[PDB]
């Protein structure tokens, strides 16, 4: 029973692996667009204010 | 610091309309010195017609 439980808890183990490797990927993407919104943000609404 | 400056354009701005409005005003011909009186008696001149 432990050899089936501990088994269950390595897989456990494994499916809490590959969400978090899943989810390391994704907020990797996240701040790659974070700082474009950021850019995109200077460029198109504060860049322009000094000229009006 | 988009807030802030948009606040400053707005105050320019109206009192850049201001300005333009007054001087509008003070632009019309009949409040401007003493042209020559005219040589033609004008329409709503009645007594003068008279």
């Amino acid at each position: 029973q432990n050899i089936q439980e501990a088994c269950l808890l390595l897989d456990k183990k494994q499916k809490h692996i590959q969400i978090l490797i899943k989810g390391n990927s994704s907020s990797k993407s996240q701040i790659r667009r974070s700082s474009v919104e950021a850019q995109k943000y200077v460029q198109d609404k504060l860049l322009p204010w000094p000229q009006e | 610091v988009y807030r802030e400056l948009g606040s400053i354009v707005q105050e320019l701005k109206e009192s850049g309309d201001k300005l333009e409005e007054r001087l509008t005003m003070l632009s019309d011909v009949n409040l401007l010195s003493a042209s020559k009186p005219r040589s033609n008696i004008d329409s709503k001149d009645l007594t003068s017609h008279r």
